[PDB]
């Protein structure tokens, strides 16, 4: 850096990894490093001709470099070299060297397996440089002969010489950093010398090693072995030289002197009187120091510790992540022009502003270039100085030399010159990046307008609290000041707060009204709330935009009074039209329910969380989409300014009074808890009296506990609901719950009525002590009181027992939180590191740094997630009769035409056959759409997020044109029919003059058009909306415009987007799956399970659906449950016995005296095996004695004699004798095969099968979708392949949480579908919503390479992506070592490589190039 | 006072509410490098090639220590010390950049070895402000 | 296509690639009981002709490597008798567009 | 190769300007304006290089051209003058 150089300035387009040849190492070297010493010889404390040494770079601030004579800052440093006394293995290649040895003849250097071998021929064909070496190794490793001759391809009888000697190959093992071979009375054992290995490698043919993973030019296998060691210059190993009489050499400088010392020891030892078994000693030492220098943390070897005992930094350890060069110095950096302080919110800053403390503003600078525009201002700032606020700190001349205004003797008489830079203070409205770490979002870093303020905290608008996830509980934030006119433009035009308002994470806004303003807005907007003139005038003035027009009061005659609703609508801009229905809202909104804003005026409904919050159909969501992100950001401020002012004067509080519930309501709660406790006891005695019958697939204990905790919860809920109801509307806690500002039911419930049952690990407090939860209780006490049910409210106070059990469950929370914060952290990173390089291209395609297609068009529709809104697809639902009434037009039917009251043409349109052909086709298409939609969304769900809010367009049109819902339209049938048809052709996502790209286009707009045809049908357009030609034409031009606006922008870094959009919601998960249908593992642990593509999953299960015409029949369901649920002989057996009953015709056992007499009317072993079966067990599993018997009979065939008692006999018995010395010992083996091995009925792995009456939305004969509940089977095991073929089931519908299995049986395509479902169900369970495309992209990425690619170290990170890119995640040094050994070439298209190289990445703003056209330039002047 | 922030009575803050003292103790030793060669507590000055600090040395007395009454600031040298090499070299202790106060108590003793040992404490009063936690 | 009950001996299995250009398929009777292609989650896979595939790569400026893959052993790949290199056009219904088409190249 | 340049006739990227192309044009032009480059629009008392650049873009008097790279390495060049600026 810094001085001028004539050398051409280019950018790194490629990185060619390879290995150093010793020859290169010498050529490239500036010094032959000879002595371990650093200086002080001849006396002089100044670098020696041996180590460090000037030839390499400077130690001092000398200006000298000897080599370049440039001086510390400019000089990069130059490599020296050490010639090693013997060759040594490069520690990082020992395993590869071993594998190369295993592939080649350790004598003639020929590759052990020729193109003569068929398997080898297939292995050789492998194009992957690494996968080839893998296949080659596996084939050659088990070849212990270097063949002289081999059978010819023509005939295997007449053998052909392939070349090569006839030597036996050794069985190589790794013993430390040595390789030992074993050839073939008794095997020959000897170490393989580094020289010998090297010589054999030098003899491997180019064709042979390029067939292995290697490269003739860049990485010849012989270069894995080191002979000439490069010596890194001082800037790699800086001598931190403090004072004069002291220095401080780097770890690497010591380790190199150790290498040097060991080397001279060896070279002097071998040259002189070599004892040859003292030479091998010093050589092992040199091998150790050269190994331990590069990697010190070697597998099962001692660490090469310092004097101190301190392990020694290996070069490896330097680069090894989180703090390595890669993760800590390159993907992350500490940076200049950055600030940080405590944040505290401000109601008087605008949404997009940031309060910067004067001190911070006075430190951070912007380099402004002196130009005729600012020359005057800039001279004032320079005059002001570095101490006054709007001032400057430095003046940079043309010369490039910096003037310090703090000390310059000319600081007062500086006369600026165009071209000079004035490093001025950051002033109001400078764009700056503001950030709250962890940065899990696009929104965790947004651009703000500076507002220089007093006091030491960063001030922010409260509505921007939510995207940052900031509190003022003492939170600090980072500010980053851009320095280019260009990087500011980036901040302002791409990441400024107003733009970031409607987030693509959930196609909804990520900011809304909160806290005071949310609480106060409900309060202001009540029917009961009225404002006197005095205050109305202040509340108006406070709105900075206010047109200066005092609105006419709602009440005039008794007293001029305005309503809350009224004067709040002053902040709501004109043309804002919102409609919402809650509970039972009518147009005469009785409860002040729902919301109705017309032309930006509140007609009815209280303004709370659903309206003014960060809601999907938000007042914010609409104001952005309709008026601009700017207009919307203003609205945040305006709403705040009014509401906050009104609340400042109304006031708001909370006290113990607000937790206090009515005396009789308390009596009612105490009773509710009491009756529940008794309901529990009644069950507790029922189970103690053995009358309680266990639930299917549940222990008596499991069954009892389920009921108990169900009652004790039902109890807490009811008790709370009593307080909730009894709390007046004046209850401050209720008031906060109502606005939605803070709190919920459970908060009220726990504080006022009852805290509830405490739980740890899903169950009530367990007996930690022998049969008791605490010593304060008696043994075997299953009571609500003993197992942790907190009878009391927070108001009443907990008992000592209650207090501890609460503390037990409480602690489980704190741990689980701590653990999830960790677990979700990594999940986010692996998601990001797996999707980084995914971007939308100028061809609407979604590709990675390899240009491999992931999505053929972003999120299957090609739309930007932010420009989407949930919309209803009308044609899907309802009766066919109601659809007909809505959409059918029949100009040939006197009572099914359009009345002339609807359009002018009405009278003359009746009977028009040619026109009926248009409406007939129009309707035939609406019918087509209806059946298609019903194929897509099977449940008949109509509300789907789509891109153009058509409802709003028609709304605005009606308002705009003052559509009179009385006089007939001037539209024609052709105007509507063909106008809609023509609009469809202009909704372009993909442009391309070919059938592929064009059909792609048709598909991408298939759903939107369905909605379009649905909303703009002839009858709707004329009868419903009462559109004029003008109005209609406008609706069309707007749908078109809005649609085009909605498509994704090429450059969209859609990969990171998706990653973060799944990741950040994961960090907000409570979990695991409540504290108790099936209890399937969910949230963070199941998400970890998914991304890892874990084979052994926690809750594997099937969902078997019954055959179509069998859904209602429970008996059919029972039959299948019976047919699939696995049953063993073990499960029905009481006991197994061996007797000595020598006569088969008689019996010692008198019970069986009857059993023999019968099974011996219409030679054997004297030893009998008798099994007693449990009637009860046989009854739950609906088994017969003969059923069991026959199963045993077929298991042993003609080898075991089976007799059995009948289903009537008092005791259920099975008698077994063996067929045809040492016989008794055999029966014990049979009894194990009988219990353990034998399967009676059911499918293996399918362990517990539950019957469930699931609801199902299905079309009725009449047409309308109707709840048709079906019987369904839930498994406790997986065997898809087998349960699919079972009769009585719907194999077209069967599902499994194990998508690994779906992939295996139904294909990668179905595997993708199931994978999405499972990812979605993790997110959906936590309530939270993530837009389809994000989850789709992750799922698509894990699937493109046919099969399930994990989001792990050995998943995505083992792709053919950039070596530099992949090292940036998890296997860093190992990755880079393989890069050299296989001569990898990094394309440099991954974000990561350009981040490492400090180059403008091909991302967003980097996706294209900018050029000056001299032609147009000369045309403009 | 939104999102866990609070309003405080300025009038009360003045009257002394939640106002606190703050002390910091800085320490040094006259190290004995080899035999006879010892570090010296003294107010140094520009002599041959000594790497002196940027801060004000003028607050130090001849003993290389500030007097207890004195008000210190920024990088003001609170302990003056020299190290000899083979004239002198600086080894003086300046007050923490990010801090300021009034010299509180200055302690002059001997460490077990028999060498000069010094502890300088600086007192500052910290009045509740806008970013302060409670 | 040989539909076998339990097993085809490895001595018999040697004969499968023994008579080219003709290709031989071994299918276990038990796997064929249920037509997996009929499943809810299984979309329609369409085998593309040499010309159809050539056009695909042309129109998206693709190298075969760039195309999303399907294993030669994938249940649907086996059903359609897909050979290496054969490209399949997969048409699935979408909640975003109505219908979406992906392509998968064989391995 | 120069099979790289896709011709004006038969070009298929959006005839509209991307949010990024706008951010980079405005930035580039403001940077150029800021370091005393000739301005093609009449500054009607304007002084912020971004505000001047915005005026330049608004009058389509920006003499830059966007080179849109395709995944294969080919490209379509589009002039600031010809791109639709909806945004
Ligand atoms: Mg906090
Ligand atoms: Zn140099
Ligand atoms: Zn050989």
């Amino acid at each position: 850096g810094q001085q001028y150089s004539s050398a051409p300035l280019r950018t790194v387009k490629e990185v060619q990894f390879g290995l150093f040849s010793p020859e290169e190492v010498r050529a490239i070297s500036v010094a032959k490093i000879r002595f371990p010493e650093t200086m002080d010889e001849t006396q002089t404390r100044a670098k020696i001709g041996g180590l460090n040494d000037p030839r390499l770079g400077s130690i001092d601030r000398n200006l000298k470099c000897q080599t370049c004579q440039e001086g510390m800052n400019e000089c990069p440093g130059h490599f020296g070299h050490i010639d090693l006394a013997k060759p040594v293995f490069h520690v990082g290649f020992i395993a590869k060297i071993k594998k190369v040895c295993e592939c080649v003849c350790m004598h003639c250097g020929k590759l052990l397996l020729d193109e003569h071998n068929e398997l080898m021929r297939q292995a050789l064909a492998i194009k992957d440089s690494k996968k080839r070496f893998a296949a080659i190794w596996t084939l050659c490793k088990t070849k212990m002969v270097c063949e002289t001759d081999v059978p010819s391809e023509d005939d295997p009888t007449q053998l052909v010489s392939r070349g090569g000697c006839g030597n036996t190959q050794p069985t190589i093992r790794k013993d430390g950093l040595k390789l030992v071979g074993s050839w073939k009375d008794e095997p020959e054992l000897r170490v393989l010398s580094t020289e010998e290995i090297l010589n054999i490698f030098k003899h491997i043919s180019v064709k042979d090693f390029t067939s292995l993973g290697f490269n003739e030019v860049f990485s010849r296998p012989e270069w894995m072995i080191l002979t000439c060691l490069p010596v890194p210059p001082p800037p790699v190993r800086p001598s931190i030289s403090f004072n004069e009489s002291q220095r401080g050499e780097d770890d690497l400088t010591f380790k190199l002197a150790d290498i040097l010392k060991a080397n001279i020891s060896l070279e002097t030892l071998e040259h002189n009187g070599a004892p040859h078994h003292a030479i091998e000693e010093a050589e092992s030492l040199l091998q150790f120091h050269v190994a331990t220098y590069m990697d010190n943390d070697i597998a099962g070897q001692p660490q090469a510790l310092q004097k101190s005992g301190r392990p020694v930094k290996s070069i490896r350890a330097r680069l090894k992540g989180k703090e390595g060069r890669i993760r800590g110095n390159l993907m992350g950096k500490r940076v200049d022009f950055s600030a940080r302080t405590v944040i505290s919110g401000d109601p008087n800053l605008e949404l997009d502003q940031v309060g910067v403390p004067k001190s911070i503003a006075k430190t951070l600078t912007y380099p402004e270039v002196v130009t005729p525009y600012n020359i005057d201002r800039l001279t004032q700032l320079v005059r002001n100085g570095p101490n006054e606020h709007p001032g400057a700190k430095y003046v940079i001349r043309d010369s490039g030399d910096r003037i310090d205004l703090r000390y310059s003797k000319r600081a007062g008489d500086i006369q600026l010159q165009y071209g000079w830079k004035v490093e001025r203070h950051i002033m109001d409205n400078d764009p700056v990046l503001f950030n709250r770490q962890p940065s899990l979002h696009k929104m965790s870093m947004m651009a703000h307008r500076v507002k220089v303020i007093p006091y030491s905290t960063f001030r922010l608008n409260l509505s921007v609290t939510s995207p940052y996830n900031a509190d003022f509980d003492g939170d600090e934030m980072n500010l980053h000041v851009p320095q280019s006119e260009e990087t500011r433009a980036e901040l302002s035009q791409l990441c400024a707060v107003p733009l970031q308002i409607v987030s693509p994470q959930s196609n909804k806004p990520c900011m809304g009204i909160v806290q005071d303003t949310l609480c106060g807005i409900r309060k202001l907007t009540l029917r009961d709330t009225f404002i006197e003139l005095d205050q109305v005038l202040n509340m108006l003035y406070w709105v900075p935009d206010w047109d200066g027009v005092i609105p006419t009061p709602a009440i005039i005659k008794p007293k001029p009074l305005w309503s809350g609703k009224q004067i709040l609508s002053v902040a709501i801009p004109n043309g804002i039209h919102l409609q919402r229905f809650d509970e039972g809202t009518t147009l005469l909104s009785p409860k002040d329910n729902g919301m109705l804003i017309i032309d930006g005026q509140i007609i009815f409904g209280v303004v709370e969380k659903k309206t003014v919050g960060s809601s999907n159909g938000g007042l914010i969501h609409v104001v952005t989409r309709e008026k601009g992100p700017q207009v919307c950001a203003k609205l945040f401020g305006n709403i705040q300014k009014v509401v906050n002012f009104w609340l400042l004067h109304n006031g708001f509080s909370t006290g113990i009074g607000d937790t206090i519930a009515d005396g009789p309501t308390m009596r009612e709660i105490t009773e509710t808890i009491a009756e529940a406790k008794k309901k529990v006891l009644d069950v507790t005695k029922e189970a103690q009296a053995n009358l309680l019958t266990a639930k299917h697939g549940m222990t008596l204990r499991e069954s009892f506990e389920d009921n108990v905790v169900r009652f004790l919860n039902e109890a807490r809920d009811k008790a709370g609901r009593l307080a909730e109801v009894n709390l007046k509307d004046l209850n401050n806690v209720k008031q906060m719950v109502m606005a939605g500002s803070k709190g919920s039911f459970i908060n009220i419930a726990q504080m006022s009525a009852c805290v509830g049952q405490q739980s740890v690990e899903g169950k009530r407090i367990a007996f930690g002590f022998v049969d008791r939860t605490l010593p304060h209780f008696s043994k075997d006490d299953y009571s609500p009181e003993s197992k942790g049910f907190v009878e009391n409210s927070y108001l009443r106070g907990l008992t000592p027992q209650e207090f501890f059990f609460h503390a037990m469950g409480g602690r489980e929370g704190l741990i689980d939180t701590a653990v999830k914060t960790a677990e979700t952290g990594y999940i986010q990173r692996r998601l990001v590191k797996a999707l980084e390089d995914i971007m939308v291209h100028y061809d609407n395609t979604t590709r990675n740094s390899l240009g491999n297609v992931i999505q053929f068009i972003y999120g299957e529709d090609g739309m930007d997630a932010a420009h989407i809104e949930k919309q209803s697809l009308d044609t899907i639902g309802g009766s066919d009769a109601a659809f007909e009434k809505r959409y059918r037009v029949d100009l040939l039917n006197t009572d099914h035409t359009l009345d002339p009251s609807l359009l002018e043409s009405g009278s003359e349109i009746l009977g028009d056959l040619k026109l009926q052909v248009l409406l007939d086709e129009e309707y035939k298409q609406l019918v087509k759409d209806r059946k298609f939609l019903r194929e897509v969304f099977v449940d008949g769900e109509a509300n789907w997020p789509l891109p153009v809010n058509i409802r709003r367009i028609i709304q605005n049109a009606q308002q705009t044109f003052h559509i009179d819902h009385t006089k007939p339209s001037d539209l024609t049938i052709k105007d509507i029919v063909l106008g809609v048809k023509d609009l469809q052709e202009n909704l372009l996502v993909l442009r391309g003059k070919n059938e592929i790209i064009q059909n792609a286009q048709r598909d991408a707009v298939t759903l939107f058009c369905c909605l379009l045809r649905s909303r703009l049908a002839t009858r709707r357009v004329l009868q419903e909306y009462r559109l004029t030609k003008q109005a209609f034409d406008w609706v069309l031009s707007n749908i078109e415009a809005q649609f085009l606006r909605s498509v994704v922008h090429p450059g969209e870094m859609v990969g990171v987007l998706a990653a973060q959009s799944i990741g950040e919601p994961a960090t907000q998960m409570t979990l695991n799956t409540f504290h108790f249908s099936k209890k399937v593992t969910s949230g963070v642990p199941r998400l970890k399970e998914i991304l890892n593509v874990a084979k052994n999953m926690k809750t594997p299960s099937l969902t078997v659906y019954l055959e179509p015409g069998h859904a209602a029949d429970q008996e059919q369901a029972k039959l299948i449950r019976s047919a699939i649920e696995h049953t063993t002989l073990k499960s029905v057996t009481i006991a197994s016995e061996i007797y000595y009953d020598p006569d088969p015709r008689s019996t010692v056992i008198p019970e069986d005296e009857e059993i023999i007499q019968l099974h011996f009317s219409l030679q054997q072993s004297p030893w009998l095996l008798r099994l007693e079966l449990d009637r009860a067990a046989m009854n739950d599993k609906d088994l017969t004695m003969g059923q069991v018997g026959e199963r045993i009979k077929q298991t042993f065939k003609n080898d075991l004699f089976v007799i059995w008692s009948e289903d009537n006999d008092e005791k259920l018995i099975i008698r077994c004798r063996v067929v045809r010395a040492e016989e008794d010992h055999m029966l014990k083996k049979i009894e194990n095969t009988m219990l353990e091995n034998i399967t009676l009925r059911g499918v293996e792995n399918i362990e517990r099968v539950v019957m469930m009456k699931y609801d199902r939305k299905v079309p009725s004969p009449t047409g309308e979708y109707v709840k048709e509940p079906e019987w369904v089977l839930e498994t406790d095991g997986v065997n898809l392949s087998e349960v699919m073929t079972v009769p009585g089931i719907d194999p077209t519908r069967i599902y499994t949480n194990s998508f690994i299995d779906i992939m295996e049986v139904l294909g990668i395509e179905a595997g993708r579908a199931a994978l999405y479902k499972e990812v979605y169900n993790v997110i959906a369970s936590d309530g939270s919503y993530v837009n389809y495309r994000h989850m789709a992209l992750l799922v698509d990425v894990m699937t493109t390479q046919g099969g399930l690619t994990s989001v792990t170290r050995h998943g995505f990170n083992r792709s053919n992506t950039g070596a530099l890119m992949r090292c940036s995640f998890e296997e860093t040094v190992e990755i880079l070592f393989e890069a050299g050994a296989s001569a990898e070439l990094d394309d440099c298209r991954g974000v990561s490589e350009n981040v490492i190289l400090g180059q403008m990445a091909p991302i967003g703003t980097g996706a294209f190039d900018v050029m000056i056209d001299e032609e147009s330039l000369v045309k403009y002047m | 006072n939104q999102e866990d922030s609070m309003i405080m009575n300025q009038s009360s803050i003045d009257r002394g509410l939640f106002r606190s003292l703050f002390f910091r103790s800085y320490m040094d030793q006259e190290k004995k490098y080899g035999m006879s060669i010892t570090e010296t507590f003294e107010k140094p000055q520009r002599t041959n090639t000594l790497r002196m600090k940027h801060g004000t040395y003028d607050k130090l007395d001849d003993d290389g220590l500030i007097a207890p009454g004195v008000r210190v600031s920024g990088e003001d040298v609170i302990i003056g010390k020299t190290t000899p090499i083979s004239s002198k070299r600086d080894a003086s202790t300046p007050l923490r950049s990010t801090e300021n106060g009034i010299v509180d108590q200055v302690l002059v003793t001997t460490n077990q070895d028999g060498l000069k040992f010094v502890k300088v404490r600086v007192r500052t009063t910290k009045i509740p402000q806008i970013g302060d936690k409670f | 296509i040989f539909v076998y009950q339990n097993n085809i001996t490895p001595s018999a299995m040697k004969l499968v690639p023994s008579i080219p250009p003709a290709t031989i398929e071994t299918f276990n009777e038990a796997a064929l009981v249920v037509n997996i292609t009929h499943h809810e989650l299984v979309p329609k896979h369409i085998r593309l002709s040499s010309d159809e595939k050539r056009e695909l790569l042309k129109r998206y400026r693709l190298k075969e490597s760039q195309l999303p893959r399907i294993q030669r052993a994938d249940p649907v790949a086996l059903y359609l008798g897909l050979k290496r290199g054969e490209v399949v056009k997969i048409i699935r219904k979408s909640e975003t567009s109505g219908r979406y088409a992906s392509y998968r190249i064989c391995m | 190769l120069k099979e790289k340049a896709i011709p004006k006739d038969q070009r298929a990227t959006t005839p509209y300007m991307t949010k990024y192309e706008r951010a980079r044009i405005l930035g580039t032009r403001a940077l150029q304006i800021s370091m005393n480059a000739p301005v093609f629009v009449d500054l009607e008392g304007e002084t912020d290089p971004l505000r001047i650049a915005m005026k330049e873009l608004a009058e389509k008097k920006i003499p830059l051209v966007i080179r849109r790279y395709l995944p294969d390495g080919s490209f379509e060049d589009w002039s600031v003058e010809e791109l639709i600026v909806d945004l």
